[PDB]
DNA sequence: TCATATTATTACGCCAGACAGGG
DNA sequence: CCCTGTCTGGCGTCCTCTCACCTATGA
């Protein structure tokens, strides 16, 4: 009754079942705002039914306690009033069921939802990692007022914009956002209003709805962008930008301290997520909330305006391919023919026979990758010109919404050289693509290679699971208990690098973390930063500006602190951007951000330089 | 030519490879393993007369009596298979056993018995099959999964690597019996040979030799060879034939025949092997050195003296060379201890071995063994010959026999059960040979190395489990047995018997409940082969590769479908033409090739087999002779696919359908998808729940057909003919005279199953397809079931779907449907809520049966009758009243009156009462009694009326060779008939014939009748104990809603986002909205492509139903219809199909035409499926775009959709994962007893565990208060809450903590130990 | 009904931790 | 007496939902 994973201590006082909690699917709702989700109307009755007691008694309309009962019971037509006067200023936590670090529970303000599922604002999904294939949410409800009031100050879903593992934001557009800007903000070598003049963004939409101009349409507009070079003053430039249409009209939605270079390039996934970055490293974070939810809102509509299917013709088969496949033959058959007359051995075979099927899997990546980046060859007033095309699974792939250069290789491209169970590569690749059949032998490898990452998947999910157990149970007791440890001691970072080029560069490891000593200048013994100041981004850019060697900063291993580590040697926040606050649990936090990851990692000469220097 | 339901609606079927062998009937391993286990078959294998000759004649020890064995018998189950699942009994029949008691007098072996008697006694009651492979278990409907598991017979497994932390290989191998202990062979790194019996204690390995009466000299003979040294005239010739020195040193001088052969230095050469040979050295002469490390392999004893030189197995130093040389032993036998070859496994066991006789060997066997109580001769003899050498307690079966002499080469397959020793020494020389090097070890997933245990193997073990039970008994009581007072049931007792085999068919890891909501599923839970069960391997423990597929499963199990989570591949599913061999192994069909010709017959072949053969691919272009049409051919040799010859072959696959199974070969484009979404479109599936309107799916594969008759939820026809449809109650089916039998003159009555709960709660009801009067065959349908259209296969239903993002609202994998998708009802489901209510007598007196509910007022009394009980049918919801069920004394009066549960409606379909006998008021009781008695009599009559119209008019119509006068035939109309003499010349006798039939009808019907009343008038038939047992079957209608699963065929899950109107949808220049909107960004990660093609192939088959309703709309003469239907039907390449529509005879052109207007149904068989160029070709027979991509505009705006989306057909499944049977929420309500904290689950009224990790993700916040009260005031301190509730309802929120009540029932169960736990200063 | 009190299967995979054996 | 196979214990993911099944004996 106490050992074991089903005993008092794992079963029923660090776990235990909970009132004032509700279960239910969710699904998406794309018009909130990212501080509120949608909530059913039966389970928003059923949570709150002391406050609704209160509030029935408060007004006089009943008397005992069983009357406020039946009516609830009843549910008559004064008791909906009633609820949306409990729900307005009262978050609640929503939580996805397998909860790893601490974005898994993230607190909103309901909105009452005629329905049965929870609508959950569609950025938040890629914090829970939610998809909406089935999965269920559980809400629970602070009841005190010290637990409303943290539900809104430190787990309320605008507070979450960046992952405690890193300086990532976590509210990045995830997948038709990104494939609705990056239909806008592009362009091509003719559409309607070429090369016209416009007085402004507001009428660059206005040309969009009207029907005279097309969305990517290359334009000279004058757009007024605000820099604010000044000490906290904004100053305005206006200029002509030779841009395009869909730029000017997401220039309408950018805050005022962004430049319009932000959105004059053409805004994959990486490029609108160091948007979001430079927003809320610039403006702060009230508009970095609004901006987010701009960015879906017109993301979504646009991308509804776009019409991106994906067709059987969108898959682009290289005329390249079959001749690409023949030599493949005619050099196998080669090696087999030396084979019969056993000039070369079997392993030398067995390596040339892998070695040109790769080198015919990279020629026929190479050969679709040309038939699809720059497909479309359309002319504008006179002889033809090439740009990238418009193609809908190359736009997929391109933008980074859903695909790589794997996926859509696989489909257009030979899917490459399966491996067998016994963990050797098979010597005769599949050599046709999913838009061509696999026939039955062809399969039967593929599935070979997709039954064992199933089971990789399903068993590795159990240990990456303990990992974290074992991680949050030794750190356990760590907390930021002091200010300054008062040492001169911490590690000394430097770029790490294994024999290649410099593989993580010295701003990744040294931003945000308090150095040790004064850091000199590289030229001869000057203070170029005090010893204690912490590394934020401006620092690290007259790091990198000075071309410093290497930092000796401090490190959480050489805090002085008795029982917890002091405010200076953990460093930077790690989703807010100040230094660690005096108390924030800094061992849970780690090992989650350590254990987190678990389920993405896997489970089963002489020296030639390369720069000149 | 077709049958007359496969010219209503023809599949157009492109699949360009003629398909040579039809499908099996897919629920065959059920039903032949059953009808193995019950069938009379005489020469006793296999089934229940192998466990009456292995149980019987049980005589006792020289009790003198007898018992022996004649026949046995199952008589009829007392209860039909429908009246079974409503009562609550078994599905069972009792087994009539005869036995002949026959009793000795005192010394007869041979002499005649003094007494016999015998009689058919009863033991048991076994539990029969339903005909669609099921059993009924206790009311319930249960299916037992064939299990996969070892062989029996020898296994030699390597373990390579993983132990010894030094590389070493080791080598241990397994002898399995199928009944009996366990005996391994296993070699440790010293290089010693030690066995173990049962996972017991380490024994070096030749005392097991030494058990089976084998001297040291007798084993150096079976595991060495001898090396000759010769006492000569100088230093001890060897004889040495040549090849004992391959590969090692010259240590000496290497000469004979006055010539030097090989010098010392340089190691012996095959060439100096072949100057040895021909210059035929044998006899050399060695130094002393030389002798002085091998190893003497029998005894030499000194002649004169009369003492021991040397034992055997000593090794020789040269004072031993001293001894042995001067004595006068002149040949001296040596063991070859080759270290390369033959190494001294056996003799370094030896000299490890503390025994040296046999009686010590079995004294160390039986202290192994038993250990504590002493090893005696008798006692260890007894042991160590009932271990492995008696019938009794070791019994390789055939098949252990057949791998056992097939893992040894030997030449035979069939042999005795028991082992030998000649069978133990060849496995330890086998193990032996593989450490040398000759000869390899096995691997366990290798399908010939895997046997499949299946429903008769299973209930006939268990049935002997309970056999050998009962002879001890019999053995008991015979030799207490005083005669003749007894017969043969004071010996025999039937409780052992039914009580195991009751344990196996109830509580066992294989008996398991039917996945009972749709006919795919309930054809793919009987065609399951599970890894798990008893013998088998587990869950949580293994593995890696027995979760991994293996090249034998090519054509015996499904590759693709295999359940995702904690059980992969261990729960394969069994391919679609896989039979199962003799001995139980996987045989899958091939095409036998002789020559170029590739030969139309088929064989059939097992993994074991399949290795020696070259076995072609199954889609190699062969033309109109067999010959391919390559000179070479994709094969696959030894589990390796590679490129032969077109003149090397043995054998071709079947069928392109045979890889994969009857889930996921359902799906077409398969070999577009990818392996995991082919994986999890087959796994969801099997989940669809039967909506109300079954939809025909128009991109099929074909595969319907098979898969919705052979499971038998539609009613086929059993012998053909005409109709007579009545059909509100029953189809009634006139049978044509050749099927018709010559007497039992005979029409078919089917009775249909209508609305009545599955085992998932989803409706199984069946409905006509054939109208009155209207031809059907034998083996065609008559009343279609759940999800079938017409005897195909409707899961799901088929809807317009654009592929398009819509306005964020199908984000990650959601789906946006229309308001037209809700309105027509075409997926509104109908769930069925079977709800107990019974009135036990717990204490304080009987609970009771009243309306006469208490406290409650005026809303109690409202559903029900006067006497009580919810009055049938109405319009129930939540919280109302079905069965008042409430007891006085429990001013003291309560409510456990079973009502409707939380959240649900519904209409009351059914009451059911067979309550406790006097359930009746003053009378309802009785009076349906009159209504049933008066019932019963009326068609009694009826049908001898309805058989007497039928005879009096073939009275009648035979009247003509005896009497044609028909104005002197009607004389008597209900008196008599037939008055006319005949006499000889032709039989005319019939009038007499059918007179007995009449007379023998009313003189039955009368019996009939006599038993129906008798039946009828009865309290009501159910068990004891329970007393009110009232069931009330509730049927909820659920429609579709924000928050339902719906899914395709392809994996494409989702969960349905907004229900928007009709106008908000896109819609196309011709004014259709769409239906259901998906989004094309899963497509290009998710690599399923099929979707789309079945998008458009689907669009194509739309066009062509759009095409034939404007044709037959606008309503043109058949000939333009005939026309366009046989363009329809040629269409493209070269097909199987083509069709012979001339001779639908102007008529039935026109029902194909009237059930085709709602689209063409294409089947796009498996892996030989529809190509690109036949879709486009399809698209432009009707007027569609060739792309399949129309420009759509969008409701809202009015304006177009710049470039044009994709819109089509898909075939989309409402999944039985609906969203108001999961929705849950709690405020206060009951908790658990131990502890403090609130109950778990939904139909107990709880809340939500808010686990560990949640509780660190506070942690990793700053949430103390919110973790707070999240464990103390919601959770488990009962004044924390209490307080808690009346703040809030004050108005007040806060918190009074205080401590778990859980902690302190962890300091009352630590304290329950030797342990004083305390909580220290204030 | 009201005290009487425990036997004829094996088929995980590391990974620490303690123990008798022997150069 | 310091290496050493060998044996014994102790881990092995969270949350949820549906169903069935529960000791023999006995004057
Ligand atoms: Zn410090």
């Amino acid at each position: 009754m106490i050992k074991g994973k089903q005993g008092r201590f794992r079963q029923n006082l660090l776990g235990k079942r909970v009132d004032y909690s509700g279960r239910s699917v969710i699904t998406v709702g794309p018009y909130l705002r990212l501080h509120q989700c949608g909530l059913p109307k039966k389970m928003a009755l059923e949570l709150f039914k002391p406050f609704i007691y209160g509030k029935l008694e408060l007004r006089g309309l009943a008397t005992t306690i069983k009357a406020a009962k039946k009516m609830v019971e009843r549910e008559e037509a004064v008791v909906w009033d009633i609820l949306d006067e409990v729900i307005r200023e009262h978050p609640v936590l929503l939580n996805r069921a397998p909860t790893l670090h601490r974005l898994g529970i993230q607190a909103f303000e309901p909105v009452l939802i005629e329905g049965k599922a929870i609508q959950l604002h569609p950025l938040v999904c890629a914090a829970y990692n939610a998809d909406f294939d089935g999965d269920q949410m559980a809400v629970h409800v602070p009841l005190t007022l010290e637990a409303q009031l943290e539900a809104r100050a430190l787990m309320m879903s605008t507070n979450n914009i960046l992952s405690p593992a890193n300086g990532e934001p976590i509210i990045v557009p995830s997948q038709d956002v990104v494939l609705g800007l990056y239909y806008m903000t592009r362009d091509c070598v003719n559409a309607k209003g070429e090369g016209m003049v416009l007085t402004g963004p507001k009428e660059a939409e206005r040309l969009y709805r009207s029907g005279l101009a097309s969305l990517h349409a290359r334009v000279k507009v004058r757009i007024t962008e605000y820099e604010k070079d000044a000490n906290g003053e904004l100053v305005a430039k206006t200029s002509l930008k030779d841009t395009t249409v869909g730029r000017a009209i997401l220039w309408m939605i950018v805050p005022k301290g962004l430049p319009y270079s932000i959105v004059n390039q053409a805004l994959g996934k990486k490029a609108i997520s160091k948007m979001l970055n430079t927003c809320y490293r610039i403006l702060g974070l009230k508009p970095t909330v609004i901006f987010a939810d701009q960015i879906m809102y017109t993301g979504f509509a646009y991308a509804a305006r776009s019409g991106a299917s994906v067709g059987i013709d969108d898959m682009v088969i290289p005329e390249k391919k079959h001749e690409i496949i023949s030599e493949a033959e005619a050099e196998v058959a080669e090696i087999q023919e030396q084979f019969q007359s056993g000039l070369v051995t079997a392993g030398e075979r067995y390596n040339k026979v892998i070695d040109i099927w790769a080198a015919a899997n990279d020629r026929v990546s190479k050969a679709m990758m040309d038939n699809l980046q720059t497909e479309t060859v359309i002319n504008r007033d006179g002889q033809e010109e090439k740009q990238v095309s418009f193609n809908s699974i190359y736009m997929m792939a391109d933008s980074g919404a859903r695909g790589s250069a794997a996926q859509i290789r696989q489909l257009a491209g030979m899917r490459g050289l399966m491996a067998k169970p016994d963990g050797s590569i098979i010597e005769t690749p599949i050599t046709a693509n999913f838009r061509e059949g696999l026939n039955v032998l062809q399969y039967f490898i593929s599935t070979h290679g997709a039954r064992k990452g199933l089971a990789d998947t399903a068993l590795k999910t159990a240990n990456s699971g303990y990992l974290t157990r074992r991680l949050v149970d030794v750190a356990q007791d760590l907390v930021v208990t002091e200010d300054d440890c008062g040492t001169h001691e911490g590690i000394m970072m430097t770029p790490v690098i294994e024999g290649g080029d410099v593989k993580e560069p010295l701003r990744d490891r040294v931003l945000g973390r308090v150095t040790a000593e004064d850091v000199l200048k590289p030229g001869t013994a000057d203070i170029l930063v005090p010893r204690n100041t912490l590394l934020h981004e401006q620092w690290c850019d007259l790091l990198e500006e000075n071309s410093v060697d290497a930092v000796k900063v401090r490190s959480v291993v050489s805090c002085d602190t008795d029982f917890g580590v002091c405010a200076h040697c953990y460093g930077r926040d790690l989703a807010r951007g100040h230094i660690i606050n005096k108390g924030e649990a800094i061992g849970v936090i780690a090992a989650q951000s350590i254990g987190e990851p678990g389920t993405q990692l896997t489970m089963r000469s002489s020296i030639q330089v390369k720069n000149k220097g | 030519v077709y049958s007359y339901t496969e010219k209503k609606r023809i599949r157009k079927d492109f699949g360009k490879r003629p398909q040579v062998l039809d499908v099996p009937y897919l629920l065959s391993i059920q039903l032949d393993s059953f009808q193995k286990f019950i069938e009379q078959d005489p020469e006793g294998q296999y089934g229940l007369e192998a466990a009456f000759r292995s149980v019987f004649p049980i005589q006792s020890y020289s009790g003198n009596s007898e018992l022996q064995y004649v026949s046995y018998r199952l008589g009829e189950p007392v209860f039909d298979v429908q009246e079974c699942q409503i009562r609550g009994v078994t599905y069972s029949a009792p087994l009539r056993v005869k036995l002949r008691l026959v009793i000795y007098e005192r010394e007869a072996p041979e002499g005649t018995v003094k007494d016999i008697k015998e009689q058919e006694v009863y033991m048991g009651e076994i539990p029969l099959m339903t005909d669609n492979g099921t059993f009924v278990i206790n009311g319930t409907e249960r299916v037992i999964v064939s299990q996969l598991h070892r062989s029996p017979g020898v296994f030699f497994d390597s373990d390579k690597g993983k132990t010894h932390s030094s590389g070493k290989v080791l080598y241990n191998a397994r002898i399995i019996p199928y009944r009996g202990s366990w005996l391994d062979f296993e070699f440790d790194p010293k290089d010693n040979l030690f066995v173990r019996i049962d996972r017991r204690r380490k024994l070096p390995a030749t005392i097991i030799l030494r058990a089976l009466n084998y001297t040291t000299e007798q084993i150096l003979d079976l595991f060495f060879e001898k090396v000759i040294f010769e006492i000569r005239d100088n230093k001890l010739q060897m004889e040495l034939v040549p090849e004992r020195l391959r590969g090692e040193t010259a240590s000496f001088d290497i000469e004979a025949n006055g010539k030097v052969y090989v010098e010392k230095g340089r190691r012996i050469t095959a060439r100096h092997i072949r100057q040895l040979e021909k210059d035929d050295v044998k006899l050399i002469e060695v130094p002393v050195e030389y002798i002085a490390g091998k190893v003497v392999a029998k005894d030499y004893i000194d002649e004169s003296t009369g003492e021991l030189i040397c034992a055997a197995n000593m090794e020789l130093s040269l004072d031993l060379l001293a001894k042995l040389s001067q004595s006068g032993h002149k040949r001296i036998e040596t063991l070859f201890t080759n270290d390369l070859d033959h190494g001294p496994y056996i003799s370094e066991t030896l000299r490890v071995d503390p025994t040296n006789d046999r009686l010590s060997a079995l004294v160390e066997i039986y202290r192994m063994m038993r250990p504590g109580e002493p090893p005696t001769r008798e006692a260890a003899e007894s042991l160590f010959e009932n271990l492995f050498f008696s019938e009794d307690r070791y019994d390789l079966s055939a098949v252990g026999r057949m791998k056992f002499n097939r893992s040894l080469l030997r030449e035979e397959i069939e042999g005795s059960g028991i082992l030998s020793k000649d069978d133990i020494i060849d496995v330890m020389k086998k193990l032996i040979d593989i450490r040398n090097g000759k000869g390899e070890v096995d691997d366990i997933d290798h399908l010939g190395n895997r046997r499949i245990r299946s429903v008769g193997e299973m209930a006939e073990n268990q049935f002997r489990v309970g056999l050998v039970r009962v002879e001890r008994a019999v053995k008991e009581r015979l030799s207490l047995g005083d005669l003749d007072t007894l017969m043969p049931q004071d010996m025999i007792n039937a409780k052992p018997i039914s009580a195991a085999v009751k344990e196996f068919f109830g509580s066992s890891q294989l008996s398991q409940f039917m996945d009972q909501n749709n006919p795919l599923s309930e054809i793919t839970h009987k065609r399951r082969i599970s890894a798990l069960g008893p013998g088998g391997l587990t869950r949580e423990r293994a593995g890696f590769e027995v979760r991994d597929v293996h090249p034998t499963h090519y054509g015996r199990v499904c590759p693709i479908e295999t359940p995702e989570g904690p059980n992969i591949g261990l729960i394969n599913s069994l391919s679609v033409y896989a039979q199962t061999n003799e001995y139980g192994f996987l045989e899958t069909p091939y095409r036998k090739v002789t020559d170029g010709v590739v030969t139309d017959e088929i064989h059939y072949l097992s993994a074991i087999e399949e290795g020696n053969y070259v076995i072609a691919q199954a889609n190699s272009n062969l033309d109109e002779e067999g010959h391919f049409v390559e000179d070479l051919v994709t094969c696959r040799s030894k589990g390796e696919s590679s490129l032969f010859s077109r003149d090397q072959v043995d054998y071709m696959d079947v069928s392109t359908q045979q890889v994969v199974s009857v889930g996921a070969s359902l799906i077409p484009f398969l070999e577009h998808d990818d392996a995991n979404r082919a994986l999890m479109g087959a796994n969801m599936q099997r989940q669809a729940v039967p909506t109300l309107r079954a939809d025909k799916p128009l991109v099929g594969t074909g595969m319907e057909r098979a898969v919705a008759v052979d499971s038998g939820v539609t009613a086929v026809a059993k012998r053909g003919g005409v109709v007579q449809y009545v059909d509100a109650s029953r189809i009634v089916i006139k049978v044509n005279e050749d099927e018709m039998y010559p007497g039992e003159a005979g029409i078919d009555i089917y009775n249909l199953t209508k609305y009545t709960r599955s085992n998932q709660n989803t409706c199984i009801n069946q409905m006509p397809c054939v109208s009155l009067g209207e031809p059907v065959e034998r083996g065609d349908v008559l009343a279609d079931g759940p999800s079938t259209d017409l005897g195909e296969l409707a899961l799901g239903q088929n809807m317009r779907v654009a592929f398009m993002p819509w306005n964020g609202y199908n984000f990650e994998d959601s789906i946006l449907v229309s308001e037209r998708v809700v309105q027509e009802d075409r997926f509104t489901t109908i769930h069925i809520q079977e709800l107990a209510c019974v009135s036990r007598d717990t204490k304080l007196g009987p609970e009771e049966i009243t309306a006469d509910i208490p406290n409650v007022g005026e809303a109690a009394l409202s559903k029900l009758d006067e006497s009580g009980i919810v009055y049938i049918g109405a319009e129930v919801t939540g919280g109302d009243i079905l069965v008042g069920k409430v007891t006085p004394k429990g001013s003291d009066v309560k409510d456990s009156s079973l009502r409707v549960p939380n959240g649900v409606s519904g209409t009351v379909i059914d009451v059911q009462v067979f309550t406790r006998d006097g359930v009746e008021k003053d009378k309802r009781a009785l009076e349906i009694e009159e209504m049933q008695l008066k019932q019963a009599k009326k068609d009694l009559s009826e049908e001898l009326q309805i058989l007497e119209a039928g005879l009096f008019s073939r009275i009648r119509a035979v009247l003509v060779a005896g009497g044609v006068e028909a104005e002197k035939l009607d004389k008597l109309p209900r008196d008599r008939w037939l008055e006319l003499g005949l006499t000889d010349e032709e039989k005319q006798n019939q009038l007499e014939q059918l007179a007995e039939q009449y007379d023998e009808l009313k003189h039955e019907f009368e019996k009939k009748l006599e038993a129906k009343r008798r039946k009828i008038t009865q309290g009501d038939d159910l068990a004891p104990g329970v007393l009110k047992i009232v069931k009330v079957y509730l049927a909820v209608k659920r429609r579709i809603q924000p928050g339902d699963k719906m899914a395709g065929r392809h994996g494409n899950k989702g969960v349905i986002s907004k229900i928007n109107p009709i106008e908000d949808m896109p819609y196309d220049e011709n004014g259709t909205p769409v239906d259901i909107v998906l989004n094309p960004l899963g497509v290009p990660s998710r690599m399923n492509i099929g979707q789309i093609l079945e998008t458009h192939l689907g669009m194509a088959a739309k066009g062509i139903g759009d095409k034939i309703n404007a044709m037959l709309k606008q309503q043109q003469e058949v000939a333009k219809l005939r026309e366009f239907i046989q363009r329809a039907y040629d269409l493209g390449a070269d097909v199987r199909q083509k069709v012979d529509l001339s001779t639908f005879s102007d008529e039935e052109v026109m029902r194909l035409a009237e059930n085709l207007r709602k689209g063409m149904p294409i089947a796009t068989p498996v892996f030989d499926g529809a190509k690109e160029a036949e879709i486009k070709e399809l698209l432009k027979l009707g007027d569609l775009p060739t792309s399949g991509q129309i420009r759509l505009y969008d409701g809202r705006t009015g304006e177009q959709f710049e470039r044009p989306v994709t819109v089509g057909y898909m075939y989309m499944l409402k999944l039985n994962h609906l969203v108001d049977d999961k929705m849950h929420a709690r405020s206060t309500g009951s908790y658990s007893l131990v502890t403090q904290q609130p109950l778990g689950g939904k139909a107990q009224f709880g809340g939500q565990r808010f686990g560990e990790m949640e509780v660190w993700a506070l942690e990793a916040y700053g949430a103390a208060y919110t973790l707070q009260e999240m464990l103390t005031v919601k959770s488990d301190d009962v004044n924390g809450r209490t307080k808690m509730y009346k703040n809030i309802v004050d108005g007040n929120h806060q918190m009074e903590p205080g401590m778990p009540e859980s902690f302190n029932v962890l300091l009352k169960e630590i304290r329950s130990l030797g342990i004083n736990i305390e909580l220290e200063d204030e």
